[PDB]
């Protein structure tokens, strides 16, 4: 979308491996904040959003 | 900014009690082999708060 009304997708009821995402150097950037990328593969959440 | 005082953001392994480390090598956080230079998730680990 136009960034003023950015898309939100709710993510739930699923297993996650974010390293499938951040291992790929295909993006112009992949950065993480508050937590380092590796740690996110250990975590559990009630909801996730993209 | 004063820049006399320097910080290490990341390391390959955690320090033992009173372990000490002067080494300045580029840290591989992800899929880029650093080989002495920065890249996609390959970072110079040293910082200063300025």
């Amino acid at each position: 979308a136009s960034v003023y009304a950015w898309n939100r997708k709710r993510i739930s009821n699923c297993v996650a491996d974010y390293s499938v995402l951040y291992n790929s150097a295909s993006f112009s950037t992949f950065k993480c904040y508050g937590v380092s990328p590796t740690k996110l593969n250990d975590l559990c959440f009630t909801n996730v959003y993209a | 900014g004063n820049y006399n005082y320097l910080y290490r953001l990341f390391r390959k392994s955690n320090l033992k009690p009173f372990e000490r480390d002067i080494s300045t090598e580029i840290y591989q956080a992800g899929s880029t082999p650093c080989n002495g230079v920065k890249g996609f998730n390959c970072y110079f680990p040293l910082q200063s708060y300025g």
